[PDB]
C-alpha cells in the first residue's frame, strides 16, 4: 500500500528507451518474433504514480505483416497487447503509452 | 475625477534598482494556471499571485531576483499537458469538468463496470456542439482497468480537467523538447537564456541539441554523484560526460548537490544578465545565498580529486576560497568561455540590424552592384566591429570585399554578394595567478 | 504490466529504513498520530517483486503503521493485525 | 521573347482554382480518373512577381485503406494543374493529409 511519494520515486527509475512490435505474444518470450525495428520513445516525469509518453510514435510495419503486441526495452521491462490487431504495408500510429501503479 | 494637488505615498518596504543588459531569461515550467503559453513578470510578488510557494516556477523566480542589480523581467513558458482519468474503485455518481482556450468550459455527468462509465463521457464530449473540435478523447482498458486520455486538439492550445472522489485524475507533460520549443518560438521570441524544470536525462540531452541549432544558451544543473568519479571522458557516461562528448558549446552545466528540488542555475544567470554583453568575465562569480557544492554522503566540500573529475567533463562548480564560495571557471560544455559565446551573439545581431537598415529600410536608397554599393557594405560592417572594440571585447579587425570587376556575372543576375569576410582579435582576461619567491639574509 | 525483470529493477531503489506505528491511520497524514519512536528496519534484495525484512523488529510502546525512507518521506501505510510492546513478526509486494 | 512582369501579373489573376483532389495515379491522363478523395476548398492570394501562394493550410481526409501518389487542382470544373506528391503514402486507416502551402509560378 505505497503512498504517492513511493510510487513517484519508484517510477522515476523506469527508463524505457525503445519499443518493438510483435506478432506472437512476447510475454512468454520477448526476444523472438520481431515485426518492426526498434523505435525511440520518450517518457515524462512521474505524477500521482503514473507516467506517459510525451509525444506520438510512428512505426513502419514491413510488407505482409501483422501486429498484435509490443514490448519496451532499455533488456526488457514491460509488454502488452495492442488495442486491436491490424493487417496492413504502412505506418502504425501509437499515441501516448502509460505505465501505472494504481 | 478629483485629484489632490500633491499625492504622496510612503511604505515601509525595501526596494532595489534594476539594470538593462543583453537577453532576458525564460523558465520552461510544467503548469496550467493560465492559458497563454508565455507571460511576463517584473517582481516576485506578481509570480506569487499565479504560483504558490512550493511550485517549481516560484522557486526559480525567487532565486533569480536574489541578486543585485535585479534582472528587469522574467518570462515563464508553459508546457503542453495531457490528463488520464480512471476509476479507482467499484462501479455503482461520476462527473468531471473540462476547460479549453478562451474560457470555454463544459461540465459533464453520468449518474449510474468502469469501462461502461467512461464510454458515456466520451460520447458526450464528441457530441457536444463545441469543445469537441478543440480536444481529443480516447478510452481503452477492460472492465476494471478502464482509462481515458484527453489532449489538445486542433488550433486550441490549452486544455484542463478537474472534478466526485470516485473519479481519479492524473496529469503529465505531453510535448518533447523539440515540439515544446517550436510552439513557444511561434508566440514570443524575446528571450536569450533558457532553463527548464524537468531534469530527466532524456529531456536535457534533447533540449541541448535543439538549442545548439539556434542562437541561445541553455543553463542547467546536475547532482549525479557518478560525475565525481573518474578522469577519462571516454569512459564516463553521466549526463555531464555525454554533453562534453558531443561538443555542445551552447549548454552550461553546473554541479550542485541541492540541484534536485532547487534551481541554483537561475542565480548564475542573474550574475551577468544585468550587464552588457561581451565585457564581463563569468568566472570567479560570487552568488548570494548559494552554498558551496558538497558531497551528499558527508556534507563536506568536494575534494581536489572530485574537482578534477568535473574539469575533464567541462562542468562548473562552486569552489571555495578561504571561506568565500565562487563559481570558478564558467565555461560551456564545449570548452568555450561564456563571454565569448554571448559576445559573438550580440555582435551577430548588431550586424544583422545594420545591414537590414540598408537592404530593407533603404536608407540612402537601394544598393547598386558596382564599387559604390560594395563600399557602403564595408562601412556598415566596419562600424559594427568598431562598436565591439569600444566595449573592449576585441582589439582589432580587418575586412575584405570582392572587387566589382571580378565577381562572376552569374551572381550579378542573382543579386547575391559573396566572399565578404573579416577577422577579429579577442581581448582576453585574467582569472588565475602563479607566483614564486625567495627569502634570504 | 511490468515483467519480473522490470519489477526487480524497481524495488532495488525503494529502500525503507525505519518504521513508526500510529494509533490512527497515517495514510491521510503521515505526520501526526505517532505513538512510538523511529525503529530501524532492514530489507533484503528484491526477487519476483518482493522484498522481505531481514529481522523481526521489536518496538516499544495502535492498529496502524507507516514506513519511512532515509530522507523523512513516508513510503507506505496501513492498518495492523489488531488494535492495542509490539513485535513485528513483513514485505512489500507489487502483485 | 518573354512576358514582362506586368504581363505575368495580369495573366495569373484569371487562374482561380478553388478545389483540390488527390489520386493514386498520375492525373496527366483523363484528370477525373483514379480519384481517391473528395474535393477540398483552397484559396490563393493576389499575384505578385508572377507568383501566387495559398492563403491557409488545407486538411484532406484520406479514406481508410486508400493510397495517394498524386494530386490535381480544379476550378467551372476544368483541371488547371497536376503534379506528383512528395511520397506515395499508404493510409492503412483513415487519416489526414496536410498541404502546408502550394504556389503557382510563371518563371
Amino acid at each position: 500500500t505505497l503512498t504517492i511519494d513511493g510510487k513517484n520515486k519508484i517510477l522515476a527509475t523506469l527508463t524505457p528507451t525503445t519499443i518493438i512490435l510483435h506478432n506472437v505474444d512476447p510475454t512468454a518470450d520477448p526476444t523472438a518474433n520481431k515485426v518492426t525495428q526498434p523505435v525511440a520513445i520518450y517518457f515524462s516525469e512521474p505524477d500521482n504514480g503514473l507516467i506517459a509518453s510525451e509525444d506520438t510514435v510512428n512505426i513502419t510495419v514491413p510488407a505482409s505483416a501483422t501486429v498484435s503486441h509490443y514490448s519496451l526495452w532499455d533488456k526488457c521491462v514491460a509488454t502488452g497487447a495492442l488495442s486491436k490487431p491490424q493487417f496492413f504495408e504502412g505506418i502504425y500510429v501509437i499515441s501516448s503509452v502509460s505505465v501505472d501503479l494504481n | 475625477m478629483w485629484n489632490p494637488i500633491v499625492n504622496v505615498d510612503i511604505t515601509l518596504n525595501t526596494a532595489g534598482t534594476t539594470r538593462e543588459g543583453f537577453g532576458l531569461p525564460l523558465f520552461l515550467a510544467s503548469t496550467d494556471n493560465f492559458e497563454e503559453r508565455v507571460r511576463g513578470y517584473t517582481s516576485l510578488t506578481e509570480v506569487a499571485e499565479d504560483f504558490d510557494e512550493n511550485t517549481a516556477a516560484y522557486k526559480a523566480a525567487k532565486q533569480l531576483w536574489s541578486q543585485t542589480p535585479k534582472v528587469t523581467q522574467l518570462y515563464i513558458g508553459r508546457r503542453a499537458m495531457q490528463y488520464t482519468v480512471s476509476i479507482p474503485n467499484a462501479v455503482t455518481d461520476y462527473s468531471i469538468t473540462v476547460a479549453a482556450g478562451g474560457g470555454i468550459s463544459q461540465p459533464y455527468q453520468y449518474t449510474a463496470t468502469a469501462e461502461n462509465v467512461l464510454q458515456q463521457f466520451k460520447t458526450q464530449i464528441e457530441a457536444d456542439p463545441t469543445i469537441k473540435d478543440k480536444v481529443s478523447v480516447n478510452v481503452t482498458g477492460s472492465n476494471g482497468s478502464a482509462t481515458m486520455i484527453i489532449t489538445k486538439a486542433g488550433d486550441n492550445d490549452f486544455v484542463k480537467v478537474t472534478t466526485a472522489q470516485t473519479v481519479y485524475i492524473a496529469s503529465t507533460t505531453a510535448d518533447t523538447a523539440s515540439t515544446a520549443l517550436a510552439a513557444i518560438e511561434a508566440y514570443s521570441t524575446d528571450w536569450y537564456f533558457i532553463a527548464a524544470e524537468d531534469r530527466t536525462q532524456q529531456f536535457v540531452l534533447a533540449m541541448a541539441s535543439e538549442i545548439q541549432a539556434r542562437k541561445k544558451i541553455f543553463f542547467t544543473a546536475n547532482s549525479d554523484v557518478t560525475a565525481l568519479q573518474g578522469t577519462e571522458l571516454a569512459s564516463a557516461n553521466d549526463v555531464p560526460a555525454q554533453l562534453a562528448k558531443n561538443m555542445y558549446t551552447r549548454t552550461v552545466c553546473l554541479w550542485h548537490h541541492a540541484a534536485a528540488e532547487d534551481y541554483p542555475e537561475m542565480a548564475y544567470i542573474a550574475y551577468g544578465a544585468p550587464y552588457d554583453a561581451g565585457s564581463i568575465a563569468w568566472g570567479n562569480a560570487q552568488l548570494t545565498g548559494v552554498a558551496a557544492s558538497l558531497q551528499p554522503s558527508n556534507q563536506r566540500p568536494l575534494t581536489s580529486i572530485q574537482k578534477s573529475a568535473l574539469d575533464v567533463r567541462h562542468c562548473n562548480f562552486i569552489d571555495l576560497d578561504g571561506g568565500v564560495p565562487v563559481v570558478r571557471r564558467g565555461i560551456t560544455s564545449g570548452g568555450e568561455w561564456i563571454d565569448i559565446v554571448r559576445g559573438v551573439d550580440w555582435l551577430e545581431s548588431d550586424l544583422k540590424t545594420s545591414l537590414r537598415d540598408l537592404l530593407i529600410n533603404q536608407k540612402g536608397g537601394k544598393i547598386t552592384y558596382d564599387d559604390t554599393g560594395i563600399t557602403r557594405i564595408r562601412q556598415v560592417i566596419e562600424t559594427s566591429l568598431q562598436r565591439a572594440v569600444n566595449r573592449n571585447f576585441l582589439s582589432s579587425y580587418t575586412v575584405n570585399v570582392p572587387k566589382a570587376s571580378q565577381v562572376a556575372l552569374a551572381d550579378k543576375k542573382a543579386r547575391i554578394l559573396k566572399d565578404v569576410t573579416f577577422a577579429g582579435i579577442l581581448a582576453g582576461a585574467i582569472l588565475d595567478v602563479d607566483l614564486k619567491g625567495t627569502v634570504a639574509y
